[PDB]
């Protein structure tokens, strides 16, 4: 269907910054497109609809413009309520397509994560699984890749992530990763690697353990 | 002022199927052009739009939900009606109804048509979860080696579940991460917190309310 | 599909 990509996905600003969001339709989708603001916990609140129509209730600071496939959100003056995600919708076809989102947090200095991997407690092994969990601990920005592997085979389709919501006071982002075996299978391997690639990392850190090995 | 609100079951079985209720305050559906339309969110994901009904009953759905959707509203109870036929957990998320306006009409006309590029006025949402799943306590393991450390509360349905250190006493350097659904339909989270390797003793007070499993975890290297 | 209006 219709194509609704949101640039950027995620978005560094300080209190005081000027900031653009752009939504990209696949199609033209003329003026029926608006703009949501979410705050965590919080359902969408409408701020442009029209395009460009400042909605009642919402601060001037915020504003919309453009037409066709190419929208932008403009926030002339961060506030603190803006640290969110923003949302385009269109409403020119069906479905009334939404965009993927614009996470907007609060900029802070580059710091990498710290890592560490915990290996499956004796206690968990006895009841027939073993989880292996991957800390990337207080890092910026938000965005991490973390990559199982298990004597050298890359892990795919047996792990998830966590994330935490920035913290009010670092500012920081913590992640953590399960890798998931059954405990047959956990014991047909020795080395359980996690490995963390992040910008503030030169290169990918890897965390590992051998299963064994005491 | 206007108000929409989701009301249904917070958990719904697969192959069960989901009767979700918006019931709605300052606007009719009997009001020129209006619509409420369904919004879901799945937990940490994007908007996903489901379907949309009229005052004049015109309905719309989700091309790739279509077979499984179908929306109804009582005009006289202000309710507009979402059923949604055998679900998946995929179908786990947050569920919001949302109001759209219609055409500025004046007197008899509508002189402008812009107001209806957009859902104005949302509601709360609702939270629902989609496991085959029966009520059950977690099982606390430990995660051993600024050093780090924790608490694996896993296997347990449904949310939510407390995690505390030192019983509340440490509360620096914690991180408490929020739950995953697993295949399997219980949750698992983990509950870390990083010190200085020269140190005092860390303990996990784990409380799942649900199921009345209350756990003291002590964790060492 | 277009949009209602």
């Amino acid at each position: 269907a219709l194509q609704l990509t949101q640039s950027p996905s995620s978005l560094s600003a300080s209190v005081g910054d000027r900031i653009t969001i752009t939504c990209r339709a696949s199609q033209g989708v003329t003026s029926a497109l608006a703009w949501y603001r979410q705050k965590p916990g919080s359902p969408p609140q409408l701020l442009i609809y029209d395009a460009s129509s400042l909605e009642s209730g919402v601060p001037s600071r915020f504003s919309g413009s453009g037409s066709g496939t190419e929208f932008t959100l403009t926030i002339s003056t961060l506030r603190p309520e803006d640290f969110a995600t923003y949302y385009c919708q269109q409403l020119h076809f069906y479905p009334h397509t939404f965009g993927g989102g614009t996470r907007v947090d609060v900029r802070r200095t580059v710091a990498a994560p710290s890592v560490f991997i915990f290996p499956p407690s004796d206690e968990q092994l006895k009841s027939g699984t073993a989880s292996v969990v991957c800390l990337l601990n207080n890092f910026y920005p938000r965005e991490a890749k973390v990559q199982w592997k298990v004597d050298n085979a890359l892990q795919s389709g047996n792990s998830q992530e966590s994330v935490t919501e920035q913290d009010s006071k670092d500012s920081t982002y913590s992640l953590s990763s399960t890798l998931t075996l059954s405990k047959a299978d956990y014991e047909k391997h020795k080395v359980y690697e996690c490995e963390v690639t992040h910008q503030g990392l030169s290169s990918p850190v890897t965390k590992s353990f051998n299963r064994g090995e005491c | 002022r206007i108000t929409l609100k989701e009301s249904g079951p917070p958990l719904v079985k697969p192959t069960q199927t989901l009767t979700l209720t918006c019931s709605f305050s300052g606007f009719s559906l009997s009001d020129f052009g209006v619509g409420v339309g369904w919004i879901r969110q799945p937990p940490g994901k994007a908007l996903e739009w489901l379907a949309i009904i009229y005052s004049d009953d015109d309905k719309r759905y989700s091309p790739s939900l279509n077979t499984r959707l179908t929306i109804t509203k009582d005009t006289s109870k202000n309710q507009v009606v979402l059923v949604m036929t055998r679900v998946s957990p995929v179908d786990t998320a947050t569920y919001f109804c949302a109001h759209r306006r219609g055409p500025t009409t004046l007197f008899g006309v509508p002189i402008a048509r812009g107001p209806v590029n957009a859902m104005d006025v949302w509601g709360q949402g609702i939270t629902v979860t989609i496991s085959s799943t029966s009520t059950k306590g977690p099982s606390v393991f430990p995660l051993a080696p600024t050093a780090a450390l924790g608490c694996l509360v896993k296997d347990y349905f449904p949310e939510p579940v407390t995690v505390s250190w030192n019983s509340g006493a440490l509360t620096s350097g914690v991180h408490t991460f929020p739950a995953v659904l697993q295949s399997s339909g219980l949750y698992s989270l983990s509950s870390v917190v990083t010190v200085p390797s020269s140190s005092q003793t860390y303990t996990c007070n784990v409380n799942h309310k649900p199921s009345n499993t209350k756990v003291d975890k002590r964790v060492e290297p | 599909e277009l949009d209602k209006w």
